């Protein structure tokens, strides 16, 4: 309804003193699919929904606040120190009480093993991201088994994100060998160390259950369990209305209307750094391998109309996202989309200059029709995106062939392997925006699914990560963004409204925006608990 | 933007 889709500095979580909440309870949430791999560092396990679930179970070195600021999570680390600024040396000192769910203590070996596994040194690890691990020169033992000193060969401002935010620490048994990394977590997660532990994976009931970790050495959680139910997008709001789940996202105006009409449901809003997009495939043999064709096609997709249709009534003055690196409300955000501003007449002119002429119902060249397979995850909103782009592209002689898909293998079986010309999906960021550059946009980026890149983009990413000054680094990242747009890599569409529908009884849970949850503090309020001191 | 999701976040 009235707030802008822009990242702010607040959470909307109905903060309450957890000691005043009920003792016990079952937080019921939904999942889109069982993951094909539970290793969230793996190229097949980089699923935001699963990572979100795992945050309740795995160590994270820092707590992120609603403004993106970090503090050391002393449950997992006695201290974390920038031992030396340049060359960068970081000393992680592990909380001696920290233990994995198999009794093994957390040691420096877990940090060393994880950094090695995602460093790119050994190509056998099929990783989703390096999070700058390729920039560490060494991980060595500090004063005892519980201390790791990470020495960098190159600057890396966002080192705090290695084991925090969307990053988190895995046990060496799951990262030490390519076999365990790639295949050890196919049927379920390995050992963990957090307030909750995954205790049940029911593929028949399509349910995953998290219960209190017996070995947890920190604050006892208020919840007995967190239960995830597999539900398709259309089933989510009805499940909330029928009292089968307790919270779910609100992605459309009609969803907001249904949720807000529902007794016992509250609407929380805190936009986070996540967005939806068209990603283009430029791999050899793909029709969009031609850069000029990518830029021409892009000029025929009306991202502004798409954003207005997607977000009207849900957010105020809806606009599309115009940046790959920063989103609205973030420092450094700016509009770098002009190289592919919507211009159908110019698109037609450029298509003619390339020999994609109106020889038939759609444009043609060398006996091939100008058809673009659009791969997306079938749902009402995503089909809407596809349909609008289809309409505008048809108007310039371009045929968008919709290829809607479903299931656990949307990424592992289609996106990850280049089975598309355009793919619609979302990226889910955190407080560390620069860490996406090497992952997605570098020529050898592990998540560069479309294999689109250039030496100029690579060099601009290098300059961005070498820069120690934050403002200059933001400038350099925006130059990177300019190059990304000019390469026809992808078209950002909408960033997240941050609207969530939550059972009104829940406290310390809701729309978090940039912030982490304290999973020990989530709980249900007692009857007639109607005060709100926050 | 390290993890992905199939639906508009």
């Amino acid at each position: 309804a009235d707030r802008r889709a822009a990242v702010g500095t607040t959470s909307d979580i109905n903060q309450q003193d957890p000691a005043t909440l009920q003792d016990g309870g079952n937080l019921r949430l939904s999942l889109t699919d069982f993951p094909p791999n539970f290793n969230i560092l793996h190229i097949d396990g980089n699923n935001a929904e699963v990572a979100a679930m795992m945050k309740a179970t795995l160590p994270r070195a820092f707590i992120i606040g609603p403004d993106g600021s970090t503090t050391v999570d002393t449950n997992y680390f006695t201290s974390i120190e920038l031992t030396r600024t340049a060359p960068q040396v970081v000393t992680y000192t592990i909380n001696p009480e920290a233990v994995w769910s198999d009794g093994t203590p957390i040691t420096w070996r877990d940090i060393a093993s994880q950094i090695h596994a995602i460093s790119g040194a050994d190509k056998a690890f099929e990783i989703a991201s390096s999070s700058g691990a390729e920039r560490v020169a060494s991980v060595t033992r500090g004063v005892d088994d519980r201390q790791a000193v990470v020495t960098f060969a190159k600057p890396y401002a966002e080192w705090r994100g290695m084991f925090a935010g969307n990053g988190m620490l895995l046990p060496a048994s799951m990262t030490a060998t390519p076999e365990a990394f790639n295949k050890g977590q196919l049927d379920g997660p390995g050992p963990s160390a957090g307030p909750f532990v995954v205790s049940a994976l029911d593929r028949t009931a399509q349910r995953i259950v998290l219960t209190r970790n017996p070995r947890w050495w920190g604050a006892r959680p208020r919840l007995d369990s967190i239960t995830y139910l597999v539900l398709d997008d259309a089933a989510r709001l009805p499940a909330l209305q029928n009292n089968t789940i307790d919270a779910t996202g609100v992605g459309t105006l009609d969803q907001l209307t249904i949720a807000a009409r529902t007794k016992g449901i509250s609407i929380r809003r805190a936009p986070g750094p996540s967005w939806y997009h068209f990603t283009l495939n430029g791999a050899p043999g793909s029709i969009l391998a031609d850069k000029a064709l990518r830029l021409a096609i892009a000029k025929g997709i009306d991202r502004y109309t798409i954003a207005r249709v997607a977000q009207y009534g849900l957010t105020s003055d809806p606009v599309p996202l115009n940046n790959h690196v920063f989103v609205a409300g973030q420092d450094g955000y700016q509009d770098n989309s002009g190289v592919v501003a919507y211009n159908p007449e110019q698109a037609k002119r450029e298509l003619d200059a390339l020999g994609w002429r109106r020889s038939g119902a759609f444009r043609e060249k060398d006996g091939r029709q100008l058809v673009i397979r659009d791969l997306f995850y079938d749902a009402q909103s995503t089909r809407q995106f596809a349909q609008i782009a289809q309409h505008t592209l048809a108007q310039i002689g371009v045929k968008l062939e919709l290829q809607a898909k479903s299931g656990s293998g949307f990424f592992s079986d289609y996106v990850n392997v280049g089975a598309f010309d355009i793919a619609q999906f979302g990226w889910v960021g955190d407080a560390f925006p620069l860490s996406s550059l090497t992952q997605i946009y570098a020529s050898d980026g592990e998540s560069n699914f479309g294999k689109i890149g250039s030496p100029q983009i690579d060099a601009a990413i290098e300059r961005t990560l070498a820069e120690l000054d934050p403002g200059k680094a933001r400038a350099l990242a925006n130059q990177v963004d300019e190059l990304i747009w000019a390469e026809g890599f992808s078209l950002p569409l909408t960033q997240s409204p941050g609207t969530v529908a939550v059972r009104s009884t829940l406290a310390n849970f809701g729309a978090t925006g940039l912030a982490d949850l304290d999973y020990t503090a989530i709980g249900f309020m007692r009857r007639h608990h109607h005060h709100h001191h926050h | 933007a390290s993890p992905f999701s199939p639906d508009p976040p």
